[PDB]
RNA sequence: GUAGUUUGUACAGUUUGAGGGUCUAUGAUACCACCAGGAGAUAACUGUACAGGCCAC
């Protein structure tokens, strides 16, 4: 493996584009007092589908020199964990929840809610909130 | 309380049936599917049947109808479009009584080919063919009366050979597994099939029967001709492969022309006999056919009864066809009564303890057993639901040019 | 009226292909955001019946 590791903090990401930038506190192994500007780019990113970093999160990194900031050669979560994204297997069609489906949520059925409303009417779809 | 109550009527909204006071047996099920004929459980088992993938195939299977049945009624234009397209049918390629003419020819040739060294046999067209009761492409109904000092399955032996040395035909099938043991043949002049059975009084029997109903009423080769045509199209008039006999097919019109009020043939058995009693029908067991507008009945007395009404049709065609396929597509519970043209009142399945789940049908001289017990499985029958859907989706739909 | 014999077909749990606007995409501060109303699609194991159906009573 390279000698080029670090680690820090994610200054900030963009999901869409994937690219963010990150704040460091380790460089190579060696502890860093102030933080130095690192950049982090889904090309350089590790995980695997639609690769993203939450605006904030912690994160490990490996670098090479660049002008508008650090460049990585490599990002990850700390320990080499996948990234986030940020925050924000289907729902479940009797009650709505992610957690389970049709078998798994077999309570006793309820009538079409509308969500933007908060009324037991119509479809959060055709409601003008939208 | 209430909306959970909504919301499982929702779900029967897709065809869950609930039930609060059950059978013995049928404490296990709290619901039933009327489109699969198969109790359910509970509500979980209803949220089940509601992704249970039979069902799916019964809900599209039973909502494609509907379209069909709402498609419009012809217009004067249509039915004169609907008329001439059966006519030209009929006519063009369907076997009339000239087509017929030749048919019976075939029927000679045939004679003539395997009584060339089977003289003492004789050989007797009968079937859909005689009756004019046809299709365009059809396979003519061949009877030989033999004396019975000799096996008809050892005979065909006899028949088989000739026929397989012939030099006017093609398609000489051994057929000796059929129920009847026949030697097929087909005819190259009208390039289509004919079948050599042999003993089968009680089908000429029946094929007298609707030649006489012919010659009272026209329409009656016309509209079979059409749905036999539809059917073969559709293939569901092949018996073998979980199909309705062609016969069948037959009786099936008759009925219809037997229940379309107001009816324009009428019934065998009724008040003209005095005494008669429905619920013994079966003691009233009809004979030959008299003067081509009677047919004879006897038991241990006997007499006649009438097969003409005092006028024929005077109605399009068009209407009839349409109303033809609106009867076995939309109005005759398939499943539900056999196709019982012995009497006014259909004669259900446990009247002759036949099982339900198909089309049942009986013989006109022998009502003993099932004729269309080939349908059996539940995907063909909703095959041939779905043609008889596509049968009227199609000549309900006006058209462009 | 009740069995021993397996089929498609519902099947009940498991194992499951997509996890479902999935897909997506700007190398140095812009993402997230902002249109769903629909009981979640196949092959394998296993639990029962439908009814086709084998050997009987
Ligand atoms: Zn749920
Ligand atoms: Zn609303
Ligand atoms: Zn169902």
């Amino acid at each position: 493996p390279q000698l080029l590791h670090g680690a820090g903090i994610c200054k900030w990401f963009n999901v869409r584009m994937g690219f963010g930038f990150l704040s460091m506190t380790a460089r190579a192994g060696v502890a860093l007092d102030p933080p130095v500007d690192v950049f982090v780019h889904q090309s350089k990113l590790h995980m695997e589908g639609f690769r993203s970093l939450k605006e904030g999160e912690a994160v490990e990194f490996t670098f090479k020199k660049s002008a508008k900031g650090l460049e990585s050669i490599r990002v990850t979560g700390p320990g080499g964990v996948f990234c986030i994204g940020s925050e924000r297997g289907d729902r479940c069609y009797n009650c709505g929840g992610l957690d389970h489906h049709a078998k798994e949520c077999k309570l006793p059925p309820q009538p079409k809610k509308c969500h933007f409303c908060q009324s037991i009417s119509h479809m959060v779809a055709s409601c003008p909130l939208k | 309380r209430l909306g959970l109550k909504q919301a499982e009527e929702r779900l029967e909204r897709d065809h869950i049936f609930r039930l609060e006071k059950r059978s013995p047996e049928y404490t296990n099920c709290r619901y039933l599917c009327k489109l699969c004929l198969i109790h359910i459980e509970n509500i979980q088992g209803a949220h089940k049947h509601i992704k249970e993938k039979r069902h799916k195939k019964n809900i599209l299977e039973k909502q494609e109808e509907s379209e069909l049945r709402s498609l419009p009624p012809p217009s004067p234009a249509h039915l004169a479009a609907l008329s001439v397209a059966v006519i030209e049918l009929a006519k063009e390629h369907g076997i009339t009584d000239d087509d017929l003419r030749v048919r019976q020819e075939i029927v000679e040739e045939m004679s003539k080919v395997i009584t060339t060294f089977l003289p003492e046999c004789s050989l007797r067209l009968y079937g859909s063919s005689l009756t004019r009761f046809a299709l365009k492409s059809s396979d003519v109904n061949i009877d030989i009366k033999f004396p019975p000092k000799m096996n008809h399955p050892d005979l065909l032996i006899k028949v088989l050979g000739i026929l397989k040395k012939n030099v006017l035909y093609v398609d000489v099938e051994s057929d000796f597994h059929a129920k009847v043991p026949v030697v097929v043949c087909r005819d190259r002049k009208s390039g289509l099939l004919c079948r050599v059975s042999a003993g089968n009084d009680m089908a000429c029997l029946t094929t007298d029967l609707l030649t006489a109903l012919g010659k009272i009423e026209p329409v009656f080769i016309p509209l079979v001709l059409a749905f036999r045509y539809w059917a073969k199209l559709c293939y569901i008039d092949s018996q073998t492969d979980g199909g309705i006999p062609s016969y069948c097919f037959a009786l099936m019109v008759m009925f219809f022309l037997q229940q379309r009020k107001p009816p324009l043939l009428p019934c065998l058995l009724g008040s003209w006999i005095e005494g008669f009693d429905p619920k013994r029908m079966d003691d009233f067991q009809l004979k030959g056919i008299v003067e081509e507008k009677f047919v004879k009945w006897e038991c241990n007395k006997h007499g006649k009864s009438p097969l003409a009404l005092e006028t024929p049709n005077r109605v399009s065609l068009g209407q009839l066809w349409l109303e033809l396929l609106k009867f076995y597509t939309l109005d005759f519970a398939l499943e539900e009564y056999v196709i019982c043209v012995r009497i006014q009142d259909i004669l259900t399945r446990e009247n002759k303890n036949w099982p339900k789940r198909r089309i049942a049908i009986e013989d006109p001289f022998s009502v003993k057993r099932n004729v269309a017990r080939s349908l059996n499985s539940q995907l063909v029958y909703e095959y041939v639901v779905e043609r008889f859907r596509a049968a009227y989706r199609y000549f309900a739909c006006p058209q462009t040019k």
